[PDB]
């Protein structure tokens, strides 16, 4: 399948000491088996 | 070494510990006689019966009850602070009832008040039956940090995770220097509304020693009007309430405390204060330039800048505004106006006089005189009141235009209902202009000023519903986003439905919607994950502009407080600038600006020099208003000599020129006698009045070229609203 | 004449006692530190023609020094041999840049003229460029106050206000010699300049000015105020100026004559014939008894500072500053020392501190007490007849 290009994504916003803080405070405000056959057609690609 | 002495010692702990257990509690305990010494660290039985740590632990582990069990938790808790054993071994201890730390040492005393803090942040809401016990012990330590001076860490110790009330309450009296001063700085640099609540715990203090001219600008930094009139309430002293009646006039006996709130006099203690070295010289514009050591509308323009800047509000027309030619505007009248600045008595004859007059260029200009004459004094006979809800009530430009500044001017700061009826009904201005539909919304946010006021922030919603798409991303719309934020100030995370309205604006716009709400929001208080945002909307490239430009007004908004910011800021500015688009560029100047208004640090000052002679003509334009406002209010030297030979550089550029010569203006502005810097209390208050004129300055000068070299200048007579006297 | 460069310093946190708001400030400045590099990694990493004309332009380009150009393409250079020739001028120059004396860039091959190099500072002098900010402001200068404020006046006001002289004609002081005893400060009133001057410091040591070769003495030295001048409104801090600053004699040896050419190019540089721009000398010694007239003229050193051994009441506020940051013990009156008038330096008050801490540290304690103090001094103290006055 054709590669999806992947947006150019930065690094993660780094520990500035209270970002863990601010995140806790803002969550807690917030609170098929495969077959067994082929059935190959007449000319069939047998290996 | 082990002096024969000390290993003896040592036998004796071995004995001790090998070997029914009343004697071993007795005498296990006095051995802490070497932590309560007055004069020791190392405690020798500390680090003593460090081999035997382990087997003391499995002995608590498997011990019950008794004589035992009792005096011996205090010897595991010691040798666990020393290494291991937490709070849960802390507390079986005291509930071994020992709590009272005299027979344990300073050391042992900071030791568990940071065991407690570990344990607090280590839970959580559930549980919260261990936090009273641990309350009550908080309770009882606190009293031996203010025995022991450990105010510091007793302050540490209230703030720690959450606020507390009952020590700042119970810290006696005539020694809270610290608890005044250490905590104004942790507050000072809080990052959440617990700042809030830092305040008003300070204020609490001074409330209960009955001193708080103090918490007189304390209740600025709450926005909490209800807490103004609180404290205003018991002003037990008139003495004192002449001084806090001036505070607020500047950010019983009631026939002149209404006086002293509205600043009727004022203006006399200005004038006062200037006969005080009389600097009182109507002057020309060469000697605030120097062209003698070196007639266009453009000229005319800057020279009456300039002296507008320098001789505001001292009282000292038609003959020099007579020049005008196309941009020749109420530019000059407005000049007039301001050297009359909040001189009412001869403000109305003046401008009667000046405004029975010629075209829109004479009328605008009166109105806009009288609305800026009245700026920072108010009257129950209210001024021009009556001129601005009668006249120009028509749909079209100039009269409006200059109009509803002129009344922003008058009732600026005030959330007066009545300006406010009449303002937000004329708001509706799809009948009217884009321009004046954007000083509308301008008039609205000054006199909001942070009020939250939810028909003035209906009024701009629905103004920014009505959509034009092509006027839109044109220019001259972005003052409806202007007068929200101006609505909206410093009220922490209270912008969420707003942010959520306005998220159906079209994409290419409300970037700058976005931005100037969330900056004119939080700011001044310092947020580090809020500028790390700014600082991303700065960061993703786009290969917009003006958004990133918002963004970078806002780090400067934000980092206002805080000196050491302020300077983080000055570096991550010169990196911007440095590894920046041209947008970005030109954005920077302005943040310089409102970090340091009026403080000219020579930095500052040589960066922006630096950055000045650059190819695109917005960037240098950009950095020599970013020197006018550096050096604003404080005639300091060596701007105006560096700016001379950056005018003489730029000889023939005609928009460089009026623009360095603006910037001398500013130099030369009030002659020192007024500055545009904010934070007038402690510099510690993002004050209300000229914030909103700063911002409207700034925001206007994010893009010079098409609205400064547009039809429009009332940006210049923003500022100097913004203006505030400095003696 | 680039401008100023300075160095870059951050912020200092107020509080110096250890405490929480020490931390709350000290992680600000983490915070925007962090910012500050996410910034850089996120964009530069986040995110022709010119390419191959400097492709054209030799890779390992030598430098030269040019000599008499000639015509509009045709400039004579020089090479690190003795030799020279006439080079040819590409495109690239901007031209105009180019002045005899100037370090050229050149081609390895071809040998045109394929740069200017307006870079070239000796290494000696780069070195001796200050970039990092001592921290030693103003705060730990015990005393030493109209010290202090002569040389505020010579150095920073000349600078945070240019606006004094100016409005009376006057012309702010050039030099400044900071003369005494073994320890008294006149270093520190340097580092304490260099934190709070936004201009250019220039280190400088006289035994730094002397040069093996014959001439390399008088070419550091003009390289050095060259350097000063162009580079920025800047101070040049000469330390221990005594190592050239001898009285000149007649002498009979080589090295002496090379030592005394030195000083001669260092006062020509200081008032020559020509002039001098925005630099400032300060310059610092242990004896000035043993200069040159020369140089302590008051035409290139406007100002002399002796930092006298100092008096009881400084002396006191030194014991202040090099104990606040240690835990004493209330038994500890900072008296004893004040009294006795036995010389004490503040390099002497320092070593006592520091020596107390350490008396207590095996005592086997952590704050210090009035008999550690005793000892401390006793044991650090280094070194007319009785009878013969009264
Ligand atoms: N006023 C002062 N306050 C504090 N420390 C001082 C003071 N004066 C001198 N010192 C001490 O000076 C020491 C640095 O040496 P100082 O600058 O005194 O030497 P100097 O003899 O004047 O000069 P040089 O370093 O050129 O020999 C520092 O450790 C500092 O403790
Ligand atoms: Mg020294």
């Amino acid at each position: 399948e054709v590669p999806k290009e992947k947006e150019k994504e930065k690094v993660s916003t780094a520990v500035l000491s209270i970002t863990a803080k601010a995140k806790k405070k803002e969550k807690e405000k917030e609170k098929e088996p495969e077959p067994n056959f082929q059935l190959l057609d007449n000319p069939a690609r047998v290996m | 070494e082990l002096s024969e002495e000390d290993k003896q010692l040592q036998d004796e702990l071995e004995m001790l510990v090998e070997r029914l257990y009343r004697p071993a509690l007795e005498e296990l305990r006095r051995q802490i006689r070497s932590s309560t010494t007055s004069m020791t660290s190392v405690p020798k039985p500390l680090k003593f019966l460090r081999p035997h740590y382990g087997k003391l632990k499995e002995i608590y582990e498997n011990m019950a009850p008794g004589e035992n069990k009792r005096f011996a938790a205090d010897i595991i808790s010691v040798l666990a602070m020393t290494m291991s054993g937490e709070r849960e071994c802390l507390k079986y201890r005291l509930v071994g009832s020992q709590e009272e730390l005299a027979s344990w040492g300073h050391e042992y005393v900071r030791h568990l008040a940071g065991e407690v803090a570990k344990e607090w942040q280590e839970l959580d809401d559930a549980e919260k039956v261990q936090r009273e016990p641990l309350l009550t012990l908080v309770k009882e330590i606190v009293p031996y940090n203010m025995a022991h001076n450990a105010e510091h860490e007793a302050c540490d110790l209230l703030m720690e995770i959450e606020q507390v009330d009952m020590l700042e309450k119970d810290i006696d009296e005539n020694a809270y220097a610290k608890v005044c001063l250490y905590l104004t700085s942790c507050v000072n640099y809080v990052p959440e509304p617990e700042n809030s609540a830092l305040l008003r715990c300070a204020l609490g203090v001074f409330r209960k020693f009955s001193r708080f001219p103090e918490a007189l600008r304390l209740a600025l930094m709450l926005n909490d009007m209800e807490l103004v009139e609180d404290i205003f309430t018991s002003c037990k002293d008139v003495v004192v309430q002449k001084q806090m009646a001036f505070m607020l006039g500047r950010h019983e006996e009631y026939e002149d405390l209404t006086e002293i709130m509205s600043n009727v006099q004022l203006n006399s203690n200005f004038l006062a204060l200037a006969r005080e070295l009389d600097i009182m010289e109507p002057k020309v514009p060469d000697d605030i330039y120097k062209t003698h050591l070196e007639d266009s509308a453009r000229m005319n323009l800057a020279s009456s800048f300039v002296n507008g800047f320098v001789n505001a509000a001292f009282g000292q027309g038609n003959k020099w505004l007579y020049k005008n030619k196309d941009h020749g505007m109420l530019s000059a009248a407005a000049s007039l106006g301001m050297i009359l600045l909040w001189d009412v008595d001869g403000g109305l004859t003046q401008i009667d006089k000046y405004l029975y007059s010629s075209e829109d260029y004479i009328k605008s200009g009166a109105l806009l005189a009288c609305g800026i004459v009245n700026s920072g004094v108010r009257n129950e006979c209210d001024p021009a009141l009556a001129l601005l809800s009668d006249y120009v009530l028509h749909n079209s430009n100039t009269m409006r235009l200059g109009s509803i500044f002129g009344l922003g001017l008058a009732y600026a700061g005030s959330n007066r209902e009545d300006v406010l009826t009449l303002l937000l009904p004329v708001m509706g201005d799809s009948k009217s202009s884009m321009e004046v539909a954007g000083v509308t919304a301008l008039a609205c946010g000054m006199i909001a000023v942070g009020s939250c006021n939810g028909d003035v922030t209906s009024t701009i919603l629905q103004t920014i519903m009505e959509k034009s798409e092509t006027e839109l991303k044109d220019t001259y719309a972005r003052w409806l986003p202007l007068g929200l934020g101006l609505n909206h100030l410093g009220k922490g995370e209270a912008i969420e439905a707003i942010l959520a309205a306005l998220e159906v604006v079209s994409e290419p716009f409300r970037s700058f919607a976005n931005t100037l709400v969330d900056v004119c929001a939080y700011a001044g208080s310092g947020n580090v994950l809020k500028v790390q945002q700014l600082l991303h909307i700065c960061s993703e490239h786009f290969d917009m502009g003006a958004h990133q430009g918002v963004a970078v007004l806002g780090i400067a908004l934000i980092a206002m407080g805080e000196e050491i910011g302020a300077e983080m800021a000055l570096r991550t500015f010169g990196h911007l600038l440095r590894y920046g688009e041209p947008t970005l560029r030109r954005a920077v100047p302005l943040a310089l600006a409102l970090i340091s208004v009026s403080n000219p640090r020579l930095n500052i000052l040589d960066t922006l020099s630096k950055f000045s002679h650059d190819a695109d003509p917005e960037v240098s334009y950009n950095s020599i208003f970013a020197m006018g406002m550096v050096g604003s209010g404080t005639n300091n030297a060596r701007l105006a000599a560096m700016l001379r030979q950056l005018a003489q550089y730029h000889a023939k550029d005609p928009n460089n020129l009026f623009m360095v010569r603006l910037a001398q203006g500013l130099t030369h502005l009030g002659k020192g006698t007024l500055t545009l810097c904010p934070y007038h209390s402690d510099r510690q208050l993002m004050s209300q009045v000229a914030v909103a004129g700063l911002l409207t300055v700034l925001v206007s000068f994010l893009d010079v070229r098409n609205i400064i070299l547009g039809k429009s200048h009332y940006v210049l007579y923003g500022l100097v609203a913004a203006m505030q006297p400095r003696m | 004449t680039k401008g100023p460069d300075a160095a870059s310093k951050l912020p200092l946190v107020t509080p110096h006692t250890q405490c929480r708001l020490k931390l709350l400030k000290l992680e600000r400045i983490k915070d925007y530190l962090l910012m500050e590099e996410e910034f850089i990694r996120n964009q530069e990493q986040m995110k022709e023609e010119r390419s191959k004309v400097d492709d054209l332009r030799g890779t390992p380009m030598s430098v030269g020094t040019l000599e008499e150009i000639i015509d509009d393409n045709h400039a004579i250079v020089s090479t690190s041999v003795g030799s020279e020739h006439y080079v040819s001028i590409l495109s690239f120059v901007d031209k105009d840049l180019l002045e005899p004396g100037c370090s050229v860039l050149l081609n390895h091959k071809v040998h045109a003229v394929i740069g200017v190099l307006m870079d070239d500072t000796d290494p000696l002098v780069t070195v001796m460029k200050v970039e990092k900010a001592p921290q030693e402001t103003y705060a730990d200068i015990g005393g030493l106050d109209n010290q202090i404020q002569e040389i505020k006046e010579s150095v920073e006001l000349p600078l945070t206000h240019p606006e004094y002289y100016e409005e009376m004609g006057i012309k702010p002081p050039k030099g400044v010699i900071l003369y005494g005893p073994p320890g008294t400060g006149k270093t520190l009133l340097a580092k304490a300049v260099a934190n709070q001057t936004s201009a250019t410091f220039l280190r400088v040591v006289g035994s730094e000015l002397i040069q093996k070769y014959l001439g390399d003495g008088p070419k550091l030295v003009r390289e050095l105020f060259r350097v000063a001048e162009e580079h920025a409104p800047s101070i040049v801090f000469i330390d221990e100026i005594d190592a050239i600053g001898t009285k000149r004699y007649d002498s009979n040896s080589g090295g002496e004559r090379e030592i005394q050419r030195t000083m001669l190019e260092l006062l020509n540089q200081l008032d020559g014939f020509d002039s001098r721009g925005d630099v400032k000398v300060i310059m610092a010694t242990n004896r000035i008894e043993t200069l040159d007239p020369a140089l302590i003229r008051p035409g290139r050193i406007d100002r002399k500072i002796e930092f006298p051994l100092p008096d009881e009441k400084t002396k006191k506020r030194i014991f202040q500053i090099h104990t606040s940051r240690m835990t004493l013990a209330d038994d500890v009156t900072l008296d004893d020392l004040i009294m006795a008038k036995d010389d004490l330096s503040g390099a002497d008050i320092k070593a006592i501190c520091t020596e107390a801490g350490l008396m207590a540290l095996r005592e086997r304690r952590m704050k210090v007490t009035n008999e550690d103090f005793k000892k401390s001094k006793e044991n650090v103290l280094y070194k007319t007849p009785e009878g013969l006055y009264l």
